[PDB]
Parts: structure tokens; sequence; C-alpha cells
């Protein structure tokens, strides 16, 4: 249960933000941890500071990657979904009624599988 | 529209959203194994660094896309969906909906591939390649006024072979008087020069123009003789009238000057460039 | 031997068994159903 | 027993034991023969 109003434009344009900026914060701690290391192993006692241990913040970015990821491609099968149904169903969402609909649908269905069918037993003749 | 697909290509983008940074830690994973030559190597680190830039680009990638949104949303199609539990054992049809796509895609592929053809023979193997019914001269009629915003008429004056004239945004208007099948023996004249509509007293020949547009009567008929594949009319004269249908501009002059000749146009390569080249 | 409330790597043909949804939910007394139901679908 | 009558319509449509045999069980909601009103989530009662 998400309820984001299930329009993937704006809050992909809305997460971009997000992005950009835990990029920004892993680089900052990145760096932060690197001069560090270089004070430690030749320095003297100079980095007290606690930040952040890299790993939380990395793979959180990851996750939220993620994310954007799998919302961005469940809105591709959705536009794609959409074109192949115009592209090959004509528009009847109440002129034809629903039976009259799941009939073709099914007639439809049994074309392709006799094709189907065809086509295999054709492959099965020539071997 | 169809700009959805652009979407698709936003995906492979995000793909590189992660990968970069990816390069860039493996980068990051090992040190200097034996520069020797200069130090850009660092550099390098910064040259995958820039990748990330791409990243940005993406953002900008959505100011080209949301053109519009259509009506009626999910598209129509959960409505099968909507059925009750008996209908739900009917994705399989969705799947078909895919699969024969492909299948197009398929042939898309394939009927391209069969360009290369490999008939050594075409005869000693059977037949009346002269259409018989004067029906089919309409329906090639029709399929051709089906395209837009080019009008076609006929009148076939003459007996049973095929004439008829085709007009186009200018008064360039070509008459084409050929066989019972195939297109050959036409002529083009312009702004009246012909009116071949009751021309003296009828659809008249004239067999002429001021030196104009006889160069390119003389490319269409060359492109005639050369478009008669042995069989499927049909293509043929939907050939004959895309190729006609490139010079309703008569605008640019690629690979020269506007002023070679009088005009320019020999369109067979899909594209019209400056004639007296090729 | 014991039980715990973390996941941490667990190894594992059990695969493809996991996966290929069987027609058959688990135990399928026969009551309805014509459609093949995946264990990890079921269990989801 | 008023869920009693459609438990054993369902358990007859299941099993059938020894609409006249026919298709006859309705457990589901959103039917298509409804009123048409909106697409339904969940209409149950």
């Amino acid at each position: 249960q998400q309820q984001q109003d299930f329009d993937p434009v704006q809050r992909y344009k809305m997460l971009i933000p997000q992005l950009k900026e835990s990029l920004q914060t892993l680089m900052k701690v990145a760096a932060q941890n690197l001069i560090q290391n270089t004070n430690i192993d030749n320095g003297q006692k100079s980095s007290d500071a606690p930040l952040q241990r890299f790993d939380k913040c990395l793979e959180e970015f990851y996750a939220l990657c993620d994310q954007l990821e799998l919302c961005l491609r469940l809105a591709h099968e959705c536009l794609s979904q959409s074109c192949d149904s115009a592209k090959h169903s004509p528009t009847l969402v109440p002129s034809l009624p629903y039976p009259q609909y799941l009939a073709v649908i099914k007639a439809q269905i049994t074309c392709a599988k006799d094709i189907h069918t065809a086509l295999l037993d054709c492959a099965n003749k020539v071997t | 529209g169809v700009n959805l697909e652009a979407f698709s290509q936003a995906i492979s983008a995000i793909q590189a959203l992660r990968s970069s940074v990816s390069r860039v830690f493996d980068c990051l994973k090992d040190g200097m194994r034996n520069k020797e030559t200069l130090e850009g190597r660092e550099k390098a680190f910064i040259a995958n660094f820039q990748d990330n830039l791409h990243s940005v680009n993406r953002d900008l990638n959505e100011l080209e896309r949301l053109s519009n949104l259509v009506g009626k949303p999910s598209e129509n199609h959960p409505l099968h969906n909507s059925g009750l539990l008996s209908l739900d054992p009917y994705s399989q049809l969705l799947q078909a909906y895919k699969w024969s796509n492909k299948l197009q895609y398929h042939a898309g592929l394939a009927s391209g591939l069969l360009n290369q053809q490999s008939l050594k023979r075409s005869a000693n193997q059977m037949t009346t390649l002269v259409l018989p019914p004067q029906y089919v001269d309409d329906v090639i009629s029709r399929i051709d006024r089906m395209f837009p915003e080019m009008s076609i008429h006929l009148s076939r004056p003459n007996g049973t072979s095929a004439m008829l004239l085709v007009t186009l945004g200018k008064v360039l208007k070509v008459i084409v008087v050929m066989r019972s099948l195939f297109i050959d023996r036409t002529i083009v004249k312009g702004y009246n020069e012909s009116v071949y509509t009751e021309d003296g007293k009828l659809d008249i020949w004239s067999k002429s123009s001021y030196q104009v547009f006889q160069k390119v009567t003389d490319h269409a008929t060359t492109a005639l003789l050369h478009y008669q594949l042995p069989q499927m009319p049909d293509v043929v004269v939907r050939s004959f009238m895309t190729w006609l249908r490139s010079y309703i501009k008569l605008f640019q002059a690629p690979c020269q000057r506007c002023g070679k000749f009088l005009q320019d146009g020999l369109p067979p390569t899909w594209r019209d460039f400056r004639t007296l080249e090729a | 031997l014991p039980q715990r409330s973390w996941a941490a790597s667990i190894p594992t043909s059990a695969l493809n068994i996991l996966l290929l949804p069987s027609p058959t939910p688990g135990l399928v007394p026969g009551l309805a159903g014509s459609y093949l139901c995946s264990p990890l679908e079921r269990f989801l | 027993t008023h869920i009693l009558r459609d438990c054993v319509h369902i358990m007859k449509l299941e099993l059938f034991p020894d609409q006249l045999k026919w298709n006859v069980q309705f457990c589901l909601t959103i039917p298509p023969s409804a009123p048409p009103i909106a697409p339904p989530g969940t209409p149950a009662v």
C-alpha cells in the first residue's frame, strides 16, 4: 500500500534531487574518511570527528536507485501495455458489451493458438 | 503519442546511473599498477567521474519528455480483470499480444533479409500476368487515393488500357496512360500546359512542355521501367506513388548550389538532390 | 538447530522446483483453479 | 445460518456431490453484470 496516485512522472521528477543530494553526501563522507585515514597512517591525533560509516549511506543510495529503477520499469510496462492494447484492440470501456469483448478475446486467443500449433506441426514435419 | 518509447531509453540511462558509480569505485579498488609514462591514470579516475555528469543529463532528458496524456486511463487493458473469478483461471492473450507483435517484428527483419533473393530462375516452372478483371484498376485507384492530400482521378477514354491523371500542391499534374496492371508510358507538365480535363475536346496527349518538366518525365519513365517487379503490381504502383510524392516540395538543393540548371531532381534513392550528377 | 529473526545469506534444482509454477498449490485437494501457481507466488 | 447457504452452494459447486448442475457459483466481488456506476474495488455488503 503506497497510494502515490500511480503517476510515475512527477514521482521520478521529485525523487531526482534525492539522488543528487545523496550522491553529494556520500562523496563528502568518503572524502572525510579519506582525509581521516591519510592523517591516521602518517599524521597525528587530528582526525577526531565521528562521521557516517559510509556503509549505510552508500547502501541506502543503492536502495533509492533501486526503487526509482523499479518504478521506471513499472511505468515502461504500463506504457507498452497501453500501446499494444491501443494498437491491437478496439475502444470499448463503459461500443460493444463486455461479454462480446470477452468472446472476441477468446476467439483471438484460439486463433493464435491455432497459428502456434500450425507452426509447431511445420517444425515437426521439417525435422 | 509514441514518445513513450523514449522512456525506454531513459531506462537504460538510469541503468548507467548505477553502473557509473560502480565503475567509479572499481577504479578506486586498486591503485597505480605501473604508470611509467604519466600520471593521467589519476585523471582517468576523474574521467569516470566525468561520466557521472551523464546522470544530470538524465534529468535534462525529461524536458523533451511529457508531451501529453491520453484519455481513458489504463487504456482498456485491465477491463478483463473487472470480470468475476470465473474469468480468472486470461493473461495468455496479452502474451500473444506481444507474441504477434514479435511475429511482425520477426517478419520485419525476415522480409528485410528476403530482399537478398536467390531465385536462380523464374520461368519454366509453371501465367496471365496481365490482370483479367477491369476492377483491379479501381482497387489500385482507391488504394492510391487512400493517401492524403494527393488526389487521383481516371477516366480511361481510350479503351481496355488504363488512363489516369494525378495532381499535387503545384499545377505539375502527371498523366499516366499504361496497360492493365503496371504503369508505363507516362508524362508530366505544369500550369494548365496539358489541361487534360477537356484539352481541345478530351484528355489530350500533346507530348509537350516548356523544357522544364521533360527531365522529370524521362526520370519517371526510367523509374517505371526499373521498378517493374515480376509480381505484386500493387506494390509497384505504390512505390511509383511514393516516388512521385517526393517532388511535393522542390525547395532544397544539396551537394550543389541552386543555380546549376533549370531545376534539380533524381530521387530513386528515396532522397532528392542536385540533378545532372548521377 | 535453533531459530532466529534475521536472514543472512541462506544457501540453496531447488530453484527449478521453486520456479516454473506448478498447477498444484501444495496439497491441492482438487477443489478448483486451472492456473499454474508458483510456490513463491502463493507464498508472497 | 445466513452464510451456510452460500457455503453449501460453493461446496457443491467445487465438489459436485451426489442451474441444474451447471456453473452456479459467485463468491467474488465486482461482477460485470452489476449496475454500472464505477469499477468496484471491494464490494462485499
